[PDB]
């Protein structure tokens, strides 16, 4: 006497950077966890507004630590498509299922709405340590998913974390991202750089500078 | 007419699965199944499904011997995790239904709820099924259930309906109260049949205050040939169906009679 | 395995870091039958039974099973040292009892330090403001913010979750929106943080032009 159920089916969509730069390759993908030894054979068909397509990659399987293996499909999507509201679907077949299991997913529904990025100096209080915070606050945009990373000097830095989109009292989003910085570089003007991609921006990207005024 | 009989007794089966429709009125062993208003290449009074498929879904209705037609049964073969079956998809009034929250392969499901109209009426922590012996119309609505194995699963739902048979009773007096010693007065046990039940008669007694005036009998008036002051009191009746399946009262009318 | 099924959930951090507050854990228990006896509570405070648990009757709730939730008040001084709180769950329709166990985050507490940030002079242009409030540094991640203007709270805000940060510590940011025109007419904001590695529990920073 074994308690009814079978594999469950998690789908994803592409990284927000992804999406928003041509150059790069979009992928949503489909996972299937909880497939047993006794039914191991998973099957997917994908549906792009309906439509079959055939150009999903299988990764080999894995077995989890609980016995079960997770089994994963990926399918590159088109740049224009993804941000054209396209519906992706994954179907997953496997004989523990009573018939198939079918999930969609698409880009956030709603009207875009413009990301305003403002930089921060550091507080005068913060200025006795050894480093200084550069805070970059993103604010009014729509819908949720944002790509923010910092430069200077044409180089990454990497020094940096970025809160997760919070939903603000108009239905729009906001975030900060925080550069941690030895203070001396802020102290000799170099110029620090928050960059924004998001739908809603021209040409998908912005960006705005930081540092302290000279003289 | 015959009457076709389900074993197991649910009308919404998962695929697969077996039933065995039982042909039932004896005699004569030529029965003619139809599905779908339409005739079946084997003749037994017993058809046996043996593993159900889309196929089998339909409209059953059978014939034996020199009999009717049944009425027809409405089987439907389905897929899914939990299936909500039930004994009946139309009954009248008075008659019981079973309700079963049935997994696929059999498996194990717990702290089960069973669910009328969206609305959760019934918790188990032992998947158990449901019987309502005693059905009326209220009854009547969208039936679905859920348990908990590995996961909750829900099962889809399905539609039963309950007809009222007659309304609750109406005692009425052919005269209005207060009325005069030695009137005459004819009370009226009032309901009409809902439903076309060829040879179907009510059966009517009357009560005053707690007391017996006249049992069980076809006629729906009782006579008071001439009144009585101690006639004065709380007058009411009962409605049955001749088997008694179906027993409705009537509030309690005030009867004056003045000396 | 079809039984009621139990959770416990911790104080509100703001009610473990204000003296004047009363600190709660509450146990509840959920899947409760109609049918089900009396559900039955045991509370251990690091192992030692107390008696002074607050257990309500049970609710019907909207899908016809019946909740049942006890409530047992904790000491601002018991939390912050990190007594562990049991709660021990009896019934018919459980063959063993249930028991959970919750305390305070572990590890060493580390104060946040509080900086407040005016608006960018880009944001100038608009008809509302961005005053914020970095928060950063502290450990574990349970903490309070709210913004207050003379004397009265100030509700058009909202607040980061924690987020973790490259030494193990968390930051956050909060961001109370007002109308321009009070920012430029000189108001003062103070965004008030509470924290148990602060001193007494609490510090606040204020803002103005
Ligand atoms: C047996 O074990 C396995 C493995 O165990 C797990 O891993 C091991 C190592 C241990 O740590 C163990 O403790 C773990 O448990 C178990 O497998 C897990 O099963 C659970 C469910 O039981 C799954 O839970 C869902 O998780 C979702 C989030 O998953 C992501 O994030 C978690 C970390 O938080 C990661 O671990 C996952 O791997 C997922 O990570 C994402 O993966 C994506 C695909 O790879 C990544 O995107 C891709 O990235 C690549 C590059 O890397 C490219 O960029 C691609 O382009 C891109 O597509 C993605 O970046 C990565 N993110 C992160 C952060 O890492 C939750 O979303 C999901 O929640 C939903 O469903 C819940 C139901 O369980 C429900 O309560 C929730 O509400 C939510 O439901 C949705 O809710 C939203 C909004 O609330 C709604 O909008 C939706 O409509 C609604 N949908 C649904 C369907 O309800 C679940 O919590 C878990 O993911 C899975 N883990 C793994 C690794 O597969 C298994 O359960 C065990 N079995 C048993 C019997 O024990
Ligand atoms: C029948 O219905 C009942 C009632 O349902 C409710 O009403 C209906 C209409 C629906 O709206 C329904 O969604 C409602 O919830 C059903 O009862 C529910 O049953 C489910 C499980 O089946 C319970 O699920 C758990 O929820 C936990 C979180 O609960 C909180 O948040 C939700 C909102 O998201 C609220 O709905 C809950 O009430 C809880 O809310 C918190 O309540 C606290 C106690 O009152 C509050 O704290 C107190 O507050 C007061 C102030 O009022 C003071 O401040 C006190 O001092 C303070 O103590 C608190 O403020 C409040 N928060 C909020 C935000 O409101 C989840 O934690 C839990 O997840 C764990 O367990 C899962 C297994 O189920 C597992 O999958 C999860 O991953 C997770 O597992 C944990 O993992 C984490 C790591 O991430 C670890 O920390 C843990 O160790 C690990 N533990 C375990 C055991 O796994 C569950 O999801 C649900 O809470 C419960 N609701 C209610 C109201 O009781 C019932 O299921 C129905 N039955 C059937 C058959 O359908
Ligand atoms: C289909 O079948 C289902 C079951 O399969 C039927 O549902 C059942 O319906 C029953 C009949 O109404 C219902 O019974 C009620 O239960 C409640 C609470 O659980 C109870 O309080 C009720 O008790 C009163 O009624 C009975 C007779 O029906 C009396 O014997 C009793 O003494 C109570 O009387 C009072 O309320 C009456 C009005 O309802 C008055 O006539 C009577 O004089 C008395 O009045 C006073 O006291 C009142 C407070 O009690 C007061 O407010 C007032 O001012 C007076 O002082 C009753 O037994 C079942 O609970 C219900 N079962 C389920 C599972 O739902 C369903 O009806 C069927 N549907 C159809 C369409 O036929
Ligand atoms: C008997 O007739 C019914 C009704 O036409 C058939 O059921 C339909 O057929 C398929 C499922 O098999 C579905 O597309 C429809 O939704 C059903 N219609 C309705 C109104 O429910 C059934 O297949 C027939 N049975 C046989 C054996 O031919
Ligand atoms: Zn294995
Ligand atoms: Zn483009
Ligand atoms: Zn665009
Ligand atoms: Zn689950
Ligand atoms: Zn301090
Ligand atoms: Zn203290």
């Amino acid at each position: 006497p074994e308690l009814l159920g079978g594999p469950s089916v998690f789908l994803f969509p592409p990284k927000p950077k992804d999406t928003l730069m041509i150059s790069r390759t979009p992928e949503v993908t489909c996972v299937v966890v909880d497939v047993s030894h006794e039914d191991p054979e998973v099957k997917f068909n994908w549906y792009v507004d309906g439509v079959e397509v055939h150009n999903a990659k299988t990764k080999p399987r894995e077995e989890q630590y609980n016995s079960t293996y997770r089994v994963v499909s990926v399918l590159t999507v088109l740049h224009q498509d993804w941000l054209n509201g396209k519906e992706y679907k994954c179907k997953v077949s496997n004989k523990a299922l009573p018939a198939p299991i079918e999930k969609t997913i698409s880009k956030a529904k709603g009207q875009p709405r413009e990301p305003q990025v403002y930089t921060l100096p550091p507080s005068r209080d913060e200025l006795t340590k050894n480093q200084v915070s550069l805070t970059c606050l993103v604010k009014g945009f729509y819908p949720s998913d944002i790509a923010v990373e910092w430069e200077s000097n044409g180089q990454p830095e990497n020094n940096y974390k970025t809160t997760p989109p919070v939903l603000d009292s108009d239905g729009s989003f906001f975030l900060y991202s925080k550069l941690t910085v030895d203070k001396s570089r802020w102290q000799q003007g170099n110029v620090f750089s928050c960059s924004v991609m998001h739908e809603a921006l021209h040409n998908h990207y912005t960006q705005k500078s930081l540092s302290l005024a000279p003289g | 007419k015959a009457v076709i009989k389900l074993q197991p007794p649910w009308v919404s089966v998962f695929q697969e699965e077996s039933v065995t429709l039982h042909c039932e009125v004896p005699g004569s062993s030529s029965t003619q199944w139809f599905l779908n208003g339409t005739a079946i290449q084997t003749s037994t009074p017993t058809y046996h499904i043996t593993s159900a498929s889309e196929d089998d879904s339909g409209e059953y209705r059978c014939q034996r011997g020199l009999s009717g037609r049944s009425d027809p049964i409405q089987l439907e073969v389905h897929r899914g995790w939990l299936l909500l079956q039930v004994s009946s998809r139309v009954l009248t009034e008075g008659e019981p239904l079973a309700l079963r929250c049935h997994a696929w392969k059999d498996k194990l499901v717990y702290n089960v709820l069973y669910y009328r109209n969206g609305k959760a009426f019934k918790f188990f922590h032992w998947n158990s099924n449901l019987t309502i012996l005693k059905t009326n119309m209220s009854h009547s609505g969208t039936y679905h259930c859920s348990g908990m194995g590995k996961h909750r699963y829900t099962s889809a739902g399905i539609s039963v309906t309950v007809k009222e048979l007659f309304p609750a009773p109406v005692l009425t007096a052919s005269v209005t109260s207060p009325l005069l010693e030695g009137t005459p007065v004819t009370l009226s046990c009032e309901t009409k049949l809902l439903l076309q039940r060829p040879g179907l008669q009510l059966y009517f007694s009357f009560y005053m205050g707690s007391k017996t005036l006249r049992g069980r009998d076809t006629s729906s008036e009782y006579q008071i040939l001439t009144a009585r002051r101690e006639d004065s009191g709380l007058y009411w009746c009962e409605a049955a169906t001749e088997d008694g399946n179906v027993l409705k009262r009537s509030p309690e009318l005030e009867l004056q009679v003045l000396g």
